[PDB]
């Protein structure tokens, strides 16, 4: 009577217990993943602005190439009129899941 | 979960206290709150006797009635004290004993 | 990322074709019960429930204690909506 | 020679280029916070990729072994750190963090 | 292509789903647009919305129609229409819906035409962004509970007065 | 992805054969309960047993009978089938052995569980015979009963593990499988398998001799067959399931080297074949509910229970700050 | 004694079990070089398409 | 407008509106704050940018 | 916390006395010892009670409504426009509930129900004046309508009720969908739900050559739901 | 293109339950299918423009409008049945007494 | 004299009994014993 | 009114929103990095 519902209550105490254990210690190791991921972000960063940036230039001179004798034209042309950097618009809804 | 107690009208008597706690709100109850209390919860338990005779379970009615007198007269009673403390309405009671202590 | 759910359909294309065949090889050789709509509702009810657990579950950490008071709430309502069913008989197959 | 900085060299070697490269990256990443367009921050980035390849020379240099099969463990396990425990201590007891 | 292919299947469904003679036809074909609706929001990264419009619309829905209209055992007789006669009404609400409405997004949205040049080397990658991903359902409930609390509280409302309605609509207690 | 199908097969014919030899090991633990020897005729100790009656079944010439559902009629067994089938695809079996790494995983086989009662209904209106229409709503009714005891039990794992991903719930019980803690849970989550796979002491649909007809009465060869694969494929999910989410799924019994030394599969294997045997010797011990007990018991037992288990776990992992 | 007859299906369930683990993992592992990775992420993806280049162009 | 972007970060048009928001709540016409508010649109659907680049693939058609 | 929740103390009460007439109600209606009482008026009177503690709330605590609005800025808003029409609001459903007694108990109409859907209904145009969003607006508009096509077939054997349900269901789940296509497009077009985020937006330009057509027919589809609701021509015949 | 793709998908499921509205003037149990035809099309609507513009309040109002739908279909399939017992058929001639 | 009522209640629906001993502890929990560990650590 | 939308109740967002920029799910990337 009593000796399965003692078991069953100090079962589930002692094991919920065990399992904030567990989470504390899968939650460190996620950590220490990405930790590392950020220590490592800035060189992965700047090799991408570097390809970027050529990129952007080449493309620069193809548009001043296709575009030349079309008047009124201002190549690499900001249309926000901020100024502030946007990356080009790829017009795929969602390209970074697949 | 940010919070801001901040209203859009703000009060127009002394503020004793922005954001009182609710235990400091029920202390503050006057005897104004307390009478609002108690006649809010006799009619809500007249009602539920009285209407409850005709179906035959006017005590049931009775409790039924006023549990929901107990809950809006406590609510009633606490939104005047929080104003008060608040400096949303009247609260002379409320700045005398302030300025004392 | 949503690229591992291209081995789920070509898994189902397969699983399709082996049942084709399985089941094409041997070709060679008026009394309306109201209670199963009221289960249907019941099971749509607690469909949306289970369906509104799930974030809350997965979101459990960052929530913290308002998420957890506000689920309790949801579930209050529903269980009184279960409590009415319960006290007027449809879950009653009798 | 110079190691090729592929994600399983950096991601093993993300505990020393945090400890070594941690000025050049905070003023990378301040810089990025200010200015997220890539060519206004192309300076704080060759700084970055200098401190980190110098420091992955180095740590080639000094255990050129335990750096090997550190290496390989992670590339084999797409750089998970938990399945990779033993090479990681014998990497670090000869090549220590400082 | 592909979403030509889901679009396709979703017009012949839903055609099915409105001119099927048999309703228990009907809703059987109303899960097959729901399953093409799915491949959608898998295409678009929603997976807990694609998981979810299979779990609701199909598993519990589509079940509740189809109890009602099986045990309904409907006549064709009782429902039988010719529709030849709907032609011009079905074809000038139709293309004034599908003049205005298929085309509303091309003025504010124009697309993007697709050049004889490799624009894919001009996507530019933030990695800060991709140390911590949410997923869409993690993204979800850090805000349905808490900062928008009261809609869906308001929502159980609307499913507390959906069983009550049930209830007392069609109880016969035996 | 060339080799993708290559994958898929090397899951789906094993699964098969499974199948057909847990046929037979139901057969030989249910005579040996009862005393007597099951099929040990065809093939020695009856090994050969599943190949015959699978022959003697594709040479079975098909009835299909003079309905106006004839499409529906054939296409309801494939449907159940193919959804018994796919579900393995997010199955971990060891660290790294799963088709898709689904990181939605659990509410995938959420939807699936939803979807598995079409075959049933469509089977039962299609085949133009009132026995088998009733018989197939009350089936379809019992297992939309138990999914939603079903869902919450997820529930519960879910808010214990913070992930919907199956290998991650696994990698969770590292420290302890939570079948301990949640023992009364798992006990529910078995007993709702059981309702939910239409088998003993909830199998309905094999109720003949109470006068209620199964929804597979007007099925013979290959569609007949069909029904009876999915349903012990079923089977073989559900006992996979209650090792994934309680047992530690390819973990060991102890962290210690003795235990790490047999692979995680073999460990996985023998929890599912200890809850397979669990369902053969409970077909066998007891007698079953009628349709309105067992829905009684569904409505008004499973589900109050898991909802409180919901609440219970939730509150004291927030109350204790124990959350993943 | 007699009961390991029942033992015998059984044990071919487990081992189908196994086969249907082992072979989908030694296959992958075959055509990609390395095991499978649990809970492949946008970074791991990333990482995976720039190092396609730091490799090949080296 | 509202921030929360569909991968746990800030919105990609979300600074864009507060600056047109801001300004706004002290220019008493509207037309003072068109820029900002064009900006915005522009950052939802990208009107102007692919209308130019679609003019750029035009002239390339055109001198093929 | 708990004085965050002063702006919405009508709205707790009276949904917390609804919750407890259904519990009351659905225990007492069963009760074999107290022979099924027909409950219909006692709830009603109960319920009339409700309203009007509701409306003592929401009056003598006119600053209050406003309190903590920044925190329940994505919400709600209350103002002093929303304060008279709740006022006028409570009233009329309090004077409604006070003509239904002789129909009770001289029809016998027992349901305790219909006033339970009366004071969800209630609950619902509440939030409805309250609403600042889109997506507010709607759900309230719904469970406002949800609470009518239940009590419009409550004399669920009579074919004129029946009648009259089944036409308010197709016509009103029609009208809601036009409604919510409607604020779909004009949340694709601007990015925004929020009431004073549209305002901000569409000020200034109206139709200036270069109009939003997805803005336009959102408006446009919204205005049809309302149409539909205030029983204007031609959304007026099942009315 | 994509966003024109995704979004003229939604249009023509709306459009699909326009049509089933105007071609099924004796069948109303079809009418409530084209009516959650149209409701899950601005459902979509809700999903495509969320991701469009990087805003979650599409997907909040998406699951609370698949709760509204859920509650629609249930109510009004009691209306039905209540309607179909009442009468013992479903023919539109049956539930037109009320007029003028 | 409602102290066998709630005995009888037990006896005779001992599933709704424990659900509602269930969820009430995990209802306690938060509501009691939370402030309570969050009160000793502020000092 | 002459700018109406100027008027301190319809400036909502511009005084509560700064109280949640730092929560997570709507923070800039950078500042979990610098942080
Ligand atoms: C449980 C029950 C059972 C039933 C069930 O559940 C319920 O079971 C469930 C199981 C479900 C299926 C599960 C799975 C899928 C697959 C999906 O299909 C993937 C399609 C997507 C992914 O495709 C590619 O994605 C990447 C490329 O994007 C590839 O990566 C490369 O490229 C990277 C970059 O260089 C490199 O870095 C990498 O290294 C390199 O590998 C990757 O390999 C490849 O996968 C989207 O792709 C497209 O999208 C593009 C954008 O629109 C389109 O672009 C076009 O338009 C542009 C202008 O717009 C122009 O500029 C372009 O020129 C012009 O081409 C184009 O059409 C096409 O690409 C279609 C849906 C479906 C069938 C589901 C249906 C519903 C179910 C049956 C459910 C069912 C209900
Ligand atoms: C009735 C009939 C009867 C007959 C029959 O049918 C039925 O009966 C059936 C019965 C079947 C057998 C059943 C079982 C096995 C075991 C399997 O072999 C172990 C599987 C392999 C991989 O899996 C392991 O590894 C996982 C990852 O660690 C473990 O996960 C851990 O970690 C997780 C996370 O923390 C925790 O969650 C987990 O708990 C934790 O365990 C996982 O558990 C564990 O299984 C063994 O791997 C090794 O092989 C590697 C090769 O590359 C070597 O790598 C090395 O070399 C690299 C290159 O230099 C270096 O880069 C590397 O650093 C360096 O290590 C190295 O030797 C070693 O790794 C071989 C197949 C066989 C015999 C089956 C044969 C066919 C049958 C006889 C059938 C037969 C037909
Ligand atoms: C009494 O209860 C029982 C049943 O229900 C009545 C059974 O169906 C069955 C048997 C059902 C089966 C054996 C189905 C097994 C099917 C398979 C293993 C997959 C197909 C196997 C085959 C030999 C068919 C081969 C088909 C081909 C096209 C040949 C190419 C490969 C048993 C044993 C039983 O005890
Ligand atoms: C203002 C509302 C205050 C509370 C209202 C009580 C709600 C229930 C009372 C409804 C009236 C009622 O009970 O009617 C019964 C009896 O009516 C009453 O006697 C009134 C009951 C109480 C109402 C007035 C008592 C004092 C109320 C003061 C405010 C409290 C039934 O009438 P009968 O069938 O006996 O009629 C026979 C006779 O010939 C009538 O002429
Ligand atoms: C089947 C189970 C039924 C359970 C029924 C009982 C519980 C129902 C919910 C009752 C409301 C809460 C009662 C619990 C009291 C303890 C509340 C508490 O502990 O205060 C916390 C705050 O709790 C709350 O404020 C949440 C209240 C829940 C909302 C309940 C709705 C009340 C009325 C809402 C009005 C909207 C209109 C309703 C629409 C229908 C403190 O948290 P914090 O400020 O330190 O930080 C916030 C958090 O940790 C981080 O995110
Ligand atoms: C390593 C071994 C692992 C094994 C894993 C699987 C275990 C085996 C499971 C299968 C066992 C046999 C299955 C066949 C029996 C099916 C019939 C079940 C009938 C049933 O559910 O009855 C209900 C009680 O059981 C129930 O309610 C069942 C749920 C019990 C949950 C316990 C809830 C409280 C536990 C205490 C927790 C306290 C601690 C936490 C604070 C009450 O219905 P009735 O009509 O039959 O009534 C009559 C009572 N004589
Ligand atoms: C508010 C937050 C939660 C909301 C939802 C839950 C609300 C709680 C449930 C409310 C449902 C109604 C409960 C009705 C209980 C009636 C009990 C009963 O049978 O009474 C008969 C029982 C015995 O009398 P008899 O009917 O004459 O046998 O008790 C009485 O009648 C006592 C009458 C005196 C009470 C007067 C004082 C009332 C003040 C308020 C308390
Ligand atoms: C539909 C929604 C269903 C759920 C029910 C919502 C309302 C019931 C809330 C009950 C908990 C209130 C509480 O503990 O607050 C005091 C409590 C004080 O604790 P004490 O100092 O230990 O008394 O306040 C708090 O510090 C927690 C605030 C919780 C948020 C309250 C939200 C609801 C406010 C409406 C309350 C109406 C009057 C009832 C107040 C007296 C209750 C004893």
């Amino acid at each position: 009577a009593m000796a399965m519902f003692l078991a069953v209550s100090g079962a589930f105490a002692w094991g919920m217990y065990q399992v904030g254990q567990g989470n504390k210690i899968r939650r460190a190791l996620k950590e220490e993943k990405y930790a590392a991921r950020r220590t490592i972000l800035p060189i992965l960063q700047a090799e991408e602005d570097e390809r970027f940036v050529s990129e952007w230039k080449k493309y620069l001179e193809y548009e001043a190439d296709v575009m030349k004798d079309v008047p009124g034209w201002k190549v690499g042309e900001n249309v926000y009129n901020s100024g502030r950097w946007m990356p080009p618009a790829t017009g795929e809804l969602r390209p970074d899941v697949w | 979960m940010n919070t801001d107690i901040t209203a859009l009208e703000k009060a127009q008597y002394p503020v004793v206290d922005r954001n009182p706690a609710f235990t400091k709100v029920v202390g503050n109850f006057s005897t104004l709150d307390y009478l609002r209390f108690s006649t809010i919860t006799g009619i809500s338990v007249t009602v539920g006797y009285l209407s409850g005779i005709k179906p035959g379970i006017k005590g049931p009615s009775m409790v039924t009635g006023g549990l929901i007198g107990l809950m809006g007269g406590f609510m009633y009673a606490y939104q005047n004290s929080a104003g008060r403390l608040m400096g949303f309405f009247p609260n002379d009671g409320e700045v005398a004993s302030y300025q004392k202590r | 990322m949503m690229l591992e759910f291209a081995p789920i359909f070509i898994y189902l294309v397969i699983s399709l074709l082996v049942s084709l065949i399985l089941l094409g090889v041997p070709f060679l050789f008026s009394r309306f019960d109201i209670r199963f709509y009221l289960v249907s509702i019941l099971f749509l009810i607690f469909d949306l429930e289970v369906t509104f657990f799930f974030p809350w579950a997965v979101s459990l950490n960052k929530i913290d204690l308002f998420g957890f008071w506000s689920m309790m709430a949801f579930l209050f309502i529903l269980t009184i909506g279960f409590l009415y069913e319960w006290k007027r008989g449809a879950l009653d197959w009798e | 020679g110079n190691p090729i900085p592929t994600s399983a060299v950096l991601t093993a070697s993300a505990k020393h280029i945090g400890m070594r490269c941690m000025p050049e990256n905070v003023a990378f990443l301040k810089c990025k916070k200010n200015d997220p367009n890539p060519e206004k921050c192309l300076d704080k980035g060759r700084d970055v990729t200098r401190c980190v390849l110098g420091l992955l020379k180095d740590l080639h240099q000094k255990c050129q072994k335990e750096m090997d099969d550190y290496v390989g463990c992670m590339y084999y396990y797409t750089n998970e750190f938990d399945l990779c425990r033993k090479e990681q201590e014998a990497f670090e007891k000869v090549c220590p963090l400082k | 292509m592909i979403l030509s292919v889901l679009s396709s299947l979703a017009l012949v469904s839903g055609l099915m789903v409105v001119r099927a003679k048999n309703p228990v036809h009907s809703v059987l074909f109303f899960i097959l647009v729901f399953c093409d609706t799915s491949g959608l929001l898998l295409l678009l990264g929603l997976d807990f919305f694609a998981m979810i419009f299979l779990v609701v619309y199909i598993g519990a829905i589509a079940v509740l129609f189809l109890f009602v209209v099986m045990m309904f055992h409907i006549q064709i007789a009782e429902i039988h229409e010719e529709v030849l006669r709907y032609l011009p009404v079905s074809g000038i609400i139709g293309l004034i819906f599908w003049w205005e409405m298929f085309f509303i997004l091309d003025n504010e949205s124009i697309p993007l035409l697709p050049t004889q040049r490799n624009t894919t080397s001009l996507r530019y990658t933030v990695y800060a962004g991709k140390v911590r991903s949410w997923t869409n359902l993690e993204t979800l409930g850090n805000l349905l509970y808490t900062y928008y609390f009261v809609w869906f509280l308001v929502s159980s409302l609307i499913l507390l007065v959906a069983m009550i309605g049930a209830i007392v609509l069609t109880m016969h207690r035996t | 992805y060339i080799a993708v199908p290559a994958e898929i097969l090397g899951i789906i014919l094993p699964l098969l054969l499974g199948v057909a030899f847990l046929v037979l090991a139901e057969r030989k633990v249910m005579a040996f309960v009862q005393r007597r020897k099951g099929p040990d005729v065809v093939g020695s100790f009856g090994l050969l047993q599943p190949l015959a009656d699978g022959l003697k079944l594709i040479l079975k010439e098909p009835i299909s009978p003079s309905s106006a559902n004839f499409f529906l009629f054939r296409m309801a067994p494939v449907a159940t089938f193919m959804l018994s089938l796919v579900a393995w695809a997010v199955v971990p079996f060891d660290y790294g052995m799963v088709l898709s790494d689904l990181n939605i995983g659990l509410l995938y086989l959420f939807a699936i569980s939803s979807l598995g009662v079409y075959g049933i209904i469509i089977a039962g209106r299609s085949s133009n015979s009132k026995y088998a229409f009733l018989g197939a709503l009350r089936s379809a009714a019992q297992m939309v009963s138990y999914e939603v005891s079903i869902g919450l039990i997820l529930i519960t794992v879910l808010i214990c593990v913070g992930s919907c991903n199956l290998s991650e719930i696994v990698m969770a019980q590292k420290q302890i499988w939570f079948g301990i803690p949640l023992f009364p849970v798992l006990v529910m989550f078995f007993i709702s398998c059981l309702a939910e796979t239409n088998r003993a002491p909830f199998d309905l649909p094999e109720a003949e001799a109470e006068l209620v007809a199964g929804y597979n009465v007007e099925y013979s060869s290959m569609g007949f067959a069909l029904f009876f694969l999915g349903e012990y494929a079923n089977m073989i999910l559900m006992s996979g399931l209650c090792t994934l989410f309680f047992l530690g799924g390819w973990l060991p019994i102890l962290d210690l080297p003795i235990f790490k030394k047999i692979p995680g599969s073999i460990w996985f294997s023998i929890k599912v074949l200890f809850f397979l045997f669990l369902y053969i010797w409970v077909r066998a011990a007891f007698p079953r509910y009628r349709y309105d007990q067992l829905m009684g018991l569904g409505w008004k037992v499973f589900l109050p229970l898991s909802l409180a288990w919901v609440v219970s776990v939730s509150g004291l992992l927030v109350t204790f700050q124990w959350l993943p | 004694l007699v009961w390991l007859e029942a033992m015998l299906p059984l044990g071919i369930i487990g081992g189908m079990l196994c086969i249907m683990g082992n072979s989908q993992y030694y296959i992958h592992k075959a055509y990609h070089g390395r095991p499978k990775h649990i809970g492949h992420d946008e970074w791991d993806v990333a990482m995976e398409r720039r190092d396609k280049k730091v490799v090949e162009k080296a | 407008a509202s921030g929360w972007g569909i991968t746990g970060n800030k919105g990609r048009c979300y600074d864009f509106w507060m600056d047109f928001s801001e300004c706004m709540s002290h220019c008493r016409e509207p037309k003072d704050c068109t820029l900002l508010r064009e900006d915005y649109l522009e950052c939802l659907h990208h009107s102007k940018e692919f209308q130019r680049r679609n003019r750029i693939y035009k002239e390339e058609q055109r001198k093929l | 916390m708990f004085n965050l929740f002063l702006a919405v103390f009508p709205e707790i009460f009276i949904i917390n006395a609804t919750f407890i007439l259904l519990i009351h109600g659905v225990v007492f209606s069963t009760s074999k010892k107290y022979d099924y009482p027909p409950l219909a008026s006692n709830v009603g009177w109960l319920g009339l009670l409700s309203v009007l503690i509701t409306l003592l709330l929401l009056a003598a605590g006119a600053p209050l409504l406003t309190i903590a609005h920044l925190f329940w800025n994505n919400l709600f808003r209350r103002d002093n426009f929303t304060y008279f029409c709740q006022i006028f609001l409570l009233l009329s459903t309090a004077g409604t509930i006070s003509m239904c007694f002789d129909f009770f108990d001289q029809e016998r109409f027992d349901a305790f129900e219909f006033i339970v859907l009366i004071l969800l209904s209630t609950c619902g145009m509440l939030f409805m004046i309250s609403a600042y969003d889109l997506i507010a607006m709607y759900l309230a508009i719904e469970l406002q309508s949800l609470c009518f096509y239940v009590i419009a077939a409550s004399k669920r054997k009579s074919e004129f009720s029946t009648e009259a349900g089944l036409k308010y269901l197709i016509l009103g789940a029609f009208s809601s969908g036009i409604l919510l296509f409607g604020c779909s497009m004009i949340y694709g077009s601007t990015g925004a739900t929020h009431f004073d985020q549209l305002a901000k937006i569409l000020t200034g330009y109206e139709i200036t050559g270069a109009r939003s057509s997805g803005i336009f027919m959102g408006i446009l589809f919204i205005a049809v739901g309302f149409l539909f609701k205030i029983t204007a021509v031609p959304f007026h015949m099942w009315a | 293109m994509d966003l024109i793709k995704y979004f003229t998908f939604s249009m023509i499921i709306f459009i699909l339950g326009i049509w089933g509205i105007l071609l099924n003037r004796r069948n109303i149990l079809i009418m409530l299918m084209s009516i959650e035809l149209m409701l899950l099309a601005v459902n979509l609507n809700f999903l495509v423009f969320s991701v469009s513009l990087d805003d979650m309040m599409g997907q909040v109002f998406a699951l609370l409008v698949l709760t509204v739908a859920a509650a629609e279909s249930a109510i009004g399939l009691a209306i039905f049945v209540i309607t179909f017992r009442v009468r013992g058929t479903i023919a539109v001639e049956f539930i037109n007494s009320i007029q003028g | 004299p409602v102290m066998e009522k709630l005995r009888m209640f037990v006896a005779q629906e001992p599933v709704v009994a424990a659900s509602c001993l269930i969820g009430g502890v995990g209802l306690f929990l938060p509501a009691v014993v939370r402030p309570i560990l969050d009160s000793l650590e502020a000092s | 009114p002459y700018g109406f939308w100027t008027f301190e109740r319809h400036n909502a967002q511009l005084r509560w929103d700064p109280q949640i920029s730092q929560v997570a799910g709507r923070r800039d990337p950078y500042d979990d990095l610098l942080e």
